[PDB]
């Protein structure tokens, strides 16, 4: 995977590719690595696929219960703290590498979490196998005081660097924009630069090609 | 523990189990019965790790007998085999698993049909017309594929079984000291004394 | 069977319309210790080839000597040594690639990653890679070590395929190389600020630049970063 | 001693036009030795179909476990479970055993009784959901199935055409895998009828 | 090693060393071989200028190469031992690899090949 | 410890027609998750209407091809410029491979051309020299993806005649060069989708009695 | 692999399958596991494909050189021993070969020699070699008699391979038959298991484990 | 990492580089290794980033709870809590921490806590992989009761050399000044310190 | 290769050698002769690593036969055994040693005495009244200690040998498919066809 996070004027944006691997095999060409913890706190995940999803859902559940208990909108630091303490407890065995971002009453935030439980703060971050390709772009083109549209461009360019140059990353670019005072907008398949070309031939078989031994109606009803 | 075979025919299930018990370079015994009667119409043969085999077989036997007393009713071979499989399925993820492979031969009195189940130590259950555990299968399966018919009599099954034992005695490296053969049918369980 | 001791990090390069550019920092690391700072890892062979070498520095110095001896040997009984029968980049490369593969086949490799950059007699750009395993490949951009992970993505934005080479000028190409060297200084722990850069042009020839420095770096935003999560002060 | 490749087997699922198909081989072996040619790997809980590859004891165990859970679901909810919901149940149950997992490659297939939408999904052994529009593959010949499905598949196939495509994907993948084959079964699933067909394949 | 080409051609096309080796054979005691319908007989001369000999232990003129093949000779006695030894070794080597004793032709061909090798090898006569 | 071997990825494919033969291969060269080259040819014209590819560890593949090319050169010198037949080349390659039986060339080798009757020929080798003539063969990283598809489409495996109760097989027949190139292109686009080491470009070498022609096609670069 | 060869009243039957594996990957279904060395000599191949293929073609070169030098066809014993002495020199190096040298000569008659990579060389009437050898033995032993006809013998050899091809995962593809007589060897065709299994199942009434 | 803490006339100054590594890759080049566990008790972190963060978080919790009940804790008390965690979990931790704080009574104090979980009170302390290269320099140049400006120069020059020779150290030089006046954060960029 | 026995009696040496050749889980042959005649009155049985056994035996055989032709004279069993031991003693410190254990049974015509030598793969030679290699000894030695007498006839030796084989067939784990028995005496070497 390639995942990134970029801060801007009035908020924060995160992005991700959509490839899921199983060794050298592409299992899912369009998986969603952008997760919702709370309405305005989103999470990009890299590493062990089941772990990123399970840990983001668990903390998201507890964040919801916390939000209801406190009668307050959840904070990114709460999700950050809950995630890192959970991950630390399991000593890196839960292979979740996350970029946590969002807006809350305190402001806009951007963090990264590693499987062993360490957290980092930054204006621009990148995780996953394609993080070096992405960080090269971010280090080359990032600047202070980015606009919303500039940050989305920078983020998607960083993901593209991973898509093209990293074999672990590919397919599409997902984006989520979290701006202050506004609803977060989840841009599923923001870019689709890897569309499969038309096949040279149709492999639709003549009916009766397959040899059959038995037929039977299955009873699904009660 | 090494050779256990099973053949389901028209009206009965036949289990053949080697008599040899070997430890090191010594055949300690040549008349060992590697089977337990779980119920009047259900018989289980077993093979695997020393100690585990008998300990497991008797534990199952006790549980099935307890059930029979409680309900005044005999469990079906299918029910018994499922119970046994679950116990092995629990076992494989225990601290120390039972390393025991079993064949369960039974006659279902409600269906009036013989039934043979093969269950390995992982808890892998399969109903079969003929079954074997260990290296025995590598000879007998191909032999039975050829000679076995589903409508055979008990006597034809015994001749088919003799053919398997002869092949094993010819090509197997170890001396397993012949087999004890038992038949399970509508009238219960009985042993063939001259084989 | 070896293990590298004193090492050199990334070597980066790319093709442009009239030639090739190649660069490498002047560091000789000794594990985590940044031991030697005046190490030249770009070695010119004639006036038309530059060999950039990463990996073990003792093996690099061995290769220097081989190349130096190659020039001497080629001049023997050769009236056209400075003309038609001068050493080409392709000759120099194939020689090294033969040596590297022979050494790996004897289970005693030269622990290096080499990029031979040059311009052929007919004006064609030459840029090919070879390493300790004897593996060879060519591409519009080539980089070793961390450069493969961080520089190639940046350089491929300029020259993504063969057709982009004529469209790329020496000014644009050099700018990309110098930018890549800065990124490597930010992110490669075994890199240095000081580096050398060489341009082999089919018109202006070999231009060897020493004592370059990474500059125009962004560090100011660091002052705003406090703690690792909750901390406000 | 690789649990996922001791017994062998494959499962593949495809979507079509207002239909889904799920198919599996029938082999159960012990490494090189073929033991059973009647070992079906596809089960159903109401109208939701589940195919499971991998270690045979876990295949059997999970079937019994999901039968258990879906039977209770139905008693409390007073309705049959849907594919989307069942998919989450499978994922939950697998991740519950995160550090001592079932060595399986399950595949859900079915049609939502409310919306009428065809649905398939795949999982890894620890419950990661792999949802797909086109097809899902699982087993010892997953590489083979990926290659067959990616070339043979086309969207919006009719039940009768989808049958041929999925069957040919399974058969030719199974023939390039030593641990898969020995028979095959294909389920064609429409909104309110399900046909089950046994395929004729080479028995080696 | 001693390399000298001792066996070489002369102007008239003769290899004198090989021809002088024949003179050594001509000097040697007479040996005769006669084969019948179901047998072969090897006769050998022994010169009678040597009295006080011990015929028990004196090397016999006819030598067994294998249980089914024999070899007699004329010429230098010391030279014959080298050929007989090589032939005996080859006889056992043949039984080992072919699982069958040598034919008389094969054994002859081997011995003849050894003799030939010494007519165009450096350092030997 | 020094490991003398490496995996440069890629995949190759050889199909034989009636009066022609093709040998295709992608142009991507990789190490681990990095791309080394998007265009690095590994299918070569070796002379005498023989095309060759040694996929796997590139250094060993290049060495082998180089040696066989040299073997062809010396075959001409030693045998009065006699043309090296495809069957003679195959046997020669076996000896090249087996000569390093105890320190193998880590490559799957395929050659293609025409036999002495003018018919299309494809020979495939294992790393140590076992070879076999075939109508069809895929080699390399995505061989497991491509090969069963070829069995189905080239050799018509598992395809029966409609309405014959699966009793009459679909009859074997030679394919045209046009139909074969369609299968090659579809095989590689499918492999590119599901295998991370396959992509960038596709180079096909077609061999007829007239000579050796080339065709190039783009592949997805992610 | 599965390969077999047995001796009987009417000479020698030789039968082999045609599968090649690289682990669980079925690499080929059309491999020739019988090498024709000469008109009176055959060699079966099991284990390492390259090792068997390379050294048994080399064996034929050595058998050819013998008849040039000796003006006589090489014995089966001598041929097998050339191969056994060769592999013995490489003992420990990692060769994997399980071969059977089958042939007829005047002095020997019909003869089979088992030869493997760890130096073993055995003369015998029946041998089965390969990953599915046990499955082949089971059928072959239970139906073998010296007084088999040429027709029945050919079928038994074919049926024995089929048995192994079915049960053994690394055996399959097709059956290649050979019959060796006083006049030399005779090829008796390539038989695909895909068709042969069902044909045998139907006609013989065997393979009841399988869903018909 | 390269970290240090130095006592002086008016209090104590903590210093650190900003590099975080994963092998030879710099995962973060603007890290803040100087962390607050109390108003005027800070620590320098070296070793595992995960371990040191988890520890510092627990310590901050303990001292916050201490303050609620018993008022402001001493720098020694803070060092004891660090030690307790580092010592009792020595088998599962990789943390080299320097604790530095300012009392009004005790003035500036520095405690270093190496891998084993031992505690050492010192006038100044250096730690991290890059500290090895500056033992000689720091020993020769350190003086007690330095001025603020002298101590800043001492730390700057020291970490400058540590960064120069150690590949695991680099980025910016962060500093935190602890005095009666308050808490002051300082930063120094490459262009300044490299050419010292 | 497994069971080789040897019994020296009054006027002869008797060698018994198992017929089984096993590889993996398959008895490849059940009529293997694990012996070579080194000379008309000297016989060597052998057991050990596959390939090595026959290669070594035939190499020795060829050397002794070469000697017999050269000198027109039969080497004594003692001389042959010493030659064999030296070859094994060289072998054990080679790059790849012969892993072969042998028994040499011979009749010395000059002494008019039978002689049995036991030599292991290390080159450890011992002259014995009765000998065995491998696990066989663990049963037979104690049995022969009890029943063996030095003045026994050849027929008594064969009955004593039958007693050993019976014990091995009872207590040995592996099926060794009986034994080929050969007798070495003043009249040379002959095989007992019915055992
Ligand atoms: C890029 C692609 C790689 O860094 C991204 O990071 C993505 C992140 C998104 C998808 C969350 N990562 C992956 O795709 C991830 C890479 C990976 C693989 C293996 C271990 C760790 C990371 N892929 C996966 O997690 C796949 C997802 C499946 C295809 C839906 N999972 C697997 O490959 C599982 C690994 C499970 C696992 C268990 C214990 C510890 C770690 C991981 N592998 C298998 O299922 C393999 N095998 C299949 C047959 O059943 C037996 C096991
Ligand atoms: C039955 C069918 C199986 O046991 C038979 O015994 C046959 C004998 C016939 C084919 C002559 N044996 C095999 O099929 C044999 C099994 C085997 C595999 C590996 C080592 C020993 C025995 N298979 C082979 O020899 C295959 C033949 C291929 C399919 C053409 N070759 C390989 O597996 C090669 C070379 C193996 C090897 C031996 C000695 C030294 C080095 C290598 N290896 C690979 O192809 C490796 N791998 C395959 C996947 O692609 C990546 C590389
Ligand atoms: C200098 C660098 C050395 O003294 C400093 O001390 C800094 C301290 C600051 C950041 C607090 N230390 C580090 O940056 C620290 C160095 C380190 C590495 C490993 C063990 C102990 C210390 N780096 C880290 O902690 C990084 C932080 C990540 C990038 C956010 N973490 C890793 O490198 C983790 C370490 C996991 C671990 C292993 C053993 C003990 C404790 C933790 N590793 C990985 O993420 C995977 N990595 C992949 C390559 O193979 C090695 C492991
Ligand atoms: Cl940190
Ligand atoms: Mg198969
Ligand atoms: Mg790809
Ligand atoms: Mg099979
Ligand atoms: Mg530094």
């Amino acid at each position: 995977t390639t995942i990134v996070g970029v801060k801007f004027n009035n908020g924060v944006v995160i992005a991700a590719d959509t490839r899921s691997t199983q060794g050298p095999i592409v299992a899912d060409k369009n998986c969603a690595k952008l997760h919702r913890i709370s309405p305005k706190i989103w999470c990009a995940g890299a590493g062990t696929a089941a772990d990123t999803e399970a840990v983001t859902q668990l903390i998201g559940s507890n964040i919801e219960l916390h939000s209801l208990y406190t009668s307050r909108e959840p904070r990114v630091v709460s999700a950050l703290q809950m995630l890192k303490q959970h991950l630390f407890k399991y000593q890196g065995h839960i292979g979740a590498y996350l970029i946590v971002a969002g807006v809350d009453p305190t402001g806009s935030h951007l963090f990264s979490i590693h499987a062993h439980g360490s957290t980092d703060v930054g204006y621009y971050l990148s995780l996953g196998s394609g993080s070096l390709a992405a960080m090269a772009v971010l280090e080359s083109h990032w600047k202070q005081d980015l606009t919303k549209e500039e940050a989305i461009k920078l983020a998607s360019d960083a993901i593209q660097a991973g898509i093209w140059n990293d074999l672990g990353s590919g397919s599409n670019v997902d984006v989520c924009v979290m701006e202050i005072g506004k609803d977060a907008e989840y841009l599923r398949n923001y870019l689709t630069p890897n569309v499969r070309e038309e096949k040279q031939k149709s492999y639709k078989f003549p009916r009766g090609t397959t040899a059959v031994l038995k037929e039977s109606i299955v009873n699904i009803c009660d | 523990m090494d050779i256990i075979l099973g053949i389901r025919v028209q009206d009965s299930v036949i289990l053949a189990s080697s008599k040899a018990v070997t430890r090191g370079i010594s055949v300690l015994k040549d008349s060992d019965d590697k089977t337990r009667q779980l119920s009047p119409h259900t018989l289980m043969s077993f093979a695997g790790e020393a100690g585990d085999t008998v300990q497991f077989a008797e534990y199952i036997q006790a549980n099935i007998q307890l059930y029979s007393i409680r309900e005044d009713y005999e469990l079906s071979p299918q029910a018994v085999s499922s119970f046994v499989r679950q116990e092995l399925a629990k076992s494989i993820r225990s601290r120390r698993p039972y390393q025991v492979n079993v064949l369960i031969g039974g006659y279902d009195k409600k269906k009036n049909k013989p039934e043979l189940y093969q269950i390995d130590y992982l808890g892998t259950k399969v109903e079969l017309p003929y079954g074997a555990h260990g290296y025995s299968g590598f000879y007998t399966f191909s032999l039975l594929d050829h000679h076995y018919r589903p409508d055979m009599t008990t006597e034809e099954g015994l001749d088919l079984l003799k053919l398997c034992v002869q092949e094993l005695e010819k090509r197997m490296p170890m001396d397993f000291k012949g087999v004890i053969v038992k038949i399970v049918d509508k009238d219960g369980i009985r042993q063939v004394d001259d084989f | 069977t070896q293990q590298p001791i004193v090492t050199g990090t990334s070597v980066i390069s790319m093709k442009y319309d009239n030639g090739v550019i190649i660069a490498a920092d002047n560091l000789g690391s000794y594990g985590s210790l940044l031991r030697f700072n005046g190490v030249e890892r770009l070695i010119p062979v004639g006036d038309n080839t530059v060999v950039g070498i990463s990996g073990d520095i003792s093996d690099m110095q061995h290769i220097e000597r081989l190349l130096k001896d190659l020039v001497t040997e080629n001049a023997y009984d050769n009236p056209l040594a400075d003309a038609e029968e001068a050493l080409e980049p392709s000759y120099i490369f194939e020689y090294l690639a033969t040596v590297m593969y022979q050494r790996r086949s004897k289970m005693n490799p030269l622990w290096n990653a080499i990029i031979v950059a040059g311009v052929q007699s007919n004006g064609d750009q030459f840029l090919r890679y070879v390493n300790l395993l004897g593996v060879t490949y060519s591409s519009p951009t080539l980089a070793t070590g961390f450069g493969a992970h961080m520089a190639n993505p940046l350089l491929r934005k300029v020259v993504d395929r063969e057709s982009d080479i004529p469209k790329t000028t020496v000014q644009v190409a050099e700018e990309a190389i110098v930018n890549a060297m800065r990124v490597l200084y930010y992110r490669d722990a075994r890199s240095s600020r000081n580096f050398s850069l060489a341009i082999i042009d089919k018109n202006t020839g070999l231009t060897f630049k020493k004592n370059l420095q990474v500059e125009n770096m962004k560090w100011d935003f660091a002052k705003d970063i406090k703690g690792y999560g909750t901390q406000k002060i | 001693s690789d649990p996922s490749s001791i017994n062998g087997g494959i499962v593949v699922a495809m979507t079509g036009k207002d239909c889904v198909a799920i198919a599996c081989d029938l082999r159960l072996g012990s490494q090189s030795l073929g033991v059973s040619n009647k070992f079906e790997k596809i089960f159903h809980y109401g109208h939701v179909f589940l195919g499971i590859t991998g270690l045979a004891t876990d295949v059997t165990t999970l079937n019994e476990m999901f039968r258990y859970k879906t039977n209770l679901y139905k008693l409390k909810e007073e309705r049959a479970i849907e594919p989307e919901t069942f998919t989450q149940l499978v994922s939950s149950s697998l991740y519950e055993r995160r550090f001592g997992p079932y060595f399986v490659g399950p595949v859900v297939a079915g049609i939502n009784s409310k919306s009428g939408k065809p649905f398939i999904a795949g999982f890894d052994l620890i419950g990661c959901i792999d949802e797909a529009k086109d097809f899902i593959v699982s087993g010892t010949a997953s590489d083979q199935l990926f290659g067959m499905c990616e070339s043979l598949y086309e969207p919006n196939l009719e039940p009768e055409d989808l049958f041929e495509t999925i069957s040919q994907a399974l058969l030719n993948a199974a023939d390039r895998d030593a641990l898969s084959g020995w028979g095959a079964v294909v389920y064609i699933i429409k909104k309110d009828e399900v046909v089950k067909r046994y395929l004729k394949m080479r028995q080696d | 090693g001693y390399d000298r080409a001792l066996s070489i051609f002369s102007p008239d096309g003769h290899i004198f060393q090989v021809e002088y080796a024949l003179e050594a054979v001509k000097r040697g005691t007479c040996a005769v071989g006669v084969k019948g319908k179901n047998c072969v007989v090897l006769g050998c001369e022994r010169r009678s200028t040597l009295k006080l000999q011990d015929t028990r232990i004196t090397p016999s003129k006819v030598s067994k190469i294998d249980s089914h093949v024999v070899l007699s000779f004329s010429g230098l006695n010391a030279d014959s031992r080298i050929l007989i030894e090589k032939a005996r070794v080859e006889a056992q080597s043949h039984r080992l690899t072919l699982e069958d004793p040598v034919t008389v032709e094969y054994l002859t061909r081997y011995v003849a090949g050894v003799q030939q090798r010494y007519t165009q090898s450096g350092g030997v006569r | 410890q020094f490991n003398p071997y490496g995996d440069n990825g890629g995949t190759i494919l050889g199909i034989a027609g009636e009066d022609f033969a093709v040998l295709a291969g992608d142009t991507r060269n990789i190490t681990d998750y990095s791309i080394n080259s998007r265009y690095e040819p590994k299918v070569f014209d070796c002379g005498d209407n023989i095309v060759m590819s040694a996929n796997g560890f590139a250094a060993d593949g290049d060495a082998l091809v180089k040696r066989f090319k040299n073997s062809v050169k010396w075959y001409h010198f030693d045998h009065n410029d006699k043309k090296l037949s495809i069957n003679s080349a195959a046997r020669n390659i076996q000896h090249l491979l087996y000569g390093k039986r105890f320190f193998p060339y880590y490559v799957h080798t395929i050659i293609a051309g025409l036999d002495e009757d003018g018919k299309g020929a494809v020979y495939s080798f294992d790393p140590v020299g076992s070879y076999e003539r075939e109508q069809c063969r895929a080699g390399g990283a995505a061989a497991s993806l491509i090969m069963p598809f070829l069995d189905n489409q080239v050799n018509f495996k598992n395809q029966y005649e409609p309405g014959t109760n699966g009793k009459v097989k679909k009859p074997l027949k030679y394919l045209s060069v046009e139909e074969v190139i369609k299968l090659v292109r579809d095989s590689f686009t499918s492999a590119t989708e599901r295998h991370i080491q396959v992509g960038d470009g596709l180079e096909i070498l077609i061999v007829t009695k007239d000579g050796v022609r080339k065709e190039f096609y783009e592949l997805k670069r992610d | 692999t599965t390969t077999l060869a047995f001796r009987f009243q009417g000479g020698i039957i030789v039968a082999v399958n045609s599968r090649a594996t690289a682990g669980n990957w079925v690499a080929s279904q059309t491999v020739k596991k019988v090498i024709e060395i000469n008109p009176f000599l055959l060699g079966t191949m099991a284990g390492g494909a390259a090792d068997c293929q390379f050294w048994e073609t080399w064996l034929g070169s050595q058998c050819r050189l013998h008849e040039l030098r000796e003006k006589e066809r090489i014995s089966v014993a001598a041929a097998s021993k050339i191969l056994s002495n060769l592999v013995y020199q490489y003992k420990g190096a990692g060769l994997s070969m399980g071969t059977m040298i089958c042939g007829y000569t005047r002095k020997e008659g019909p003869t089979i020699y088992y030869v493997d990579s760890d130096g073993t060389r055995l003369k015998g009437d029946i041998f089965c070699v390969g990953s599915g050898q046990t499955f082949a033995y089971g059928v072959l032993d239970s139906n073998y008699k010296w007084d088999l006809s040429v027709e029945d013998a050919l079928y038994l050899g074919k049926r024995s391979i089929l048995a192994a091809a079915h049960r053994d995962a690394y055996s399959g593809g097709s059956v290649n038959l050979y019959h060796v007589t006083e006049d030399g060897w005779i090829y008796h065709g390539n038989h695909d298991v895909g068709e042969l299994f069902w044909k045998v199942k139907e006609e013989e009434g065997s393979f009841n484990n399988v869903i018909g | 990492t390269s970290i240090m803490a130095v006592t002086f006339k008016d209090g104590v100054i903590l210093g650190a580089d900003s590099r975080t590594t994963t092998g030879a890759y710099i995962a973060n080049r603007v890290t803040d290794k100087l962390t607050r566990v109390h108003d005027k008790i800070w620590c320098c972190r070296s070793g595992s980033a995960a371990d040191t963060q988890a520890i510092a978080d627990i310590v901050q919790y303990h001292l916050e709870l201490y303050t609620s009940q018993y008022g402001t804790p001493s720098t020694e008390t803070a060092a004891s809590v660090f030690k307790e965690l580092c010592y009792e979990n020595k088998d599962n931790l990789t943390a080299g921490i320097i604790v530095a704080g300012y009392d009004d009574k005790n003035k500036g104090e520095v405690y270093t806590i190496p891998l084993g979980g031992s505690v050492h009170k010192l006038p100044y302390a250096i730690a991290g992989s890059g500290s090895t290269f500056i033992y000689g320099y720091c020993d020769k140049n350190f003086r007690e009761n330095m001025s603020k400006e002298e101590t800043v120069d001492f730390i700057k020059h020291s970490l400058s050399q540590a960064i120069k020779w150690d590949g695991s150290s680099g980025g910016v030089i962060r500093m935190v000044v602890l005095t009666a006046a308050g808490v002051e954060r300082l930063i120094f960029y490459p262009d300044e310190y490299e050419q010292l």
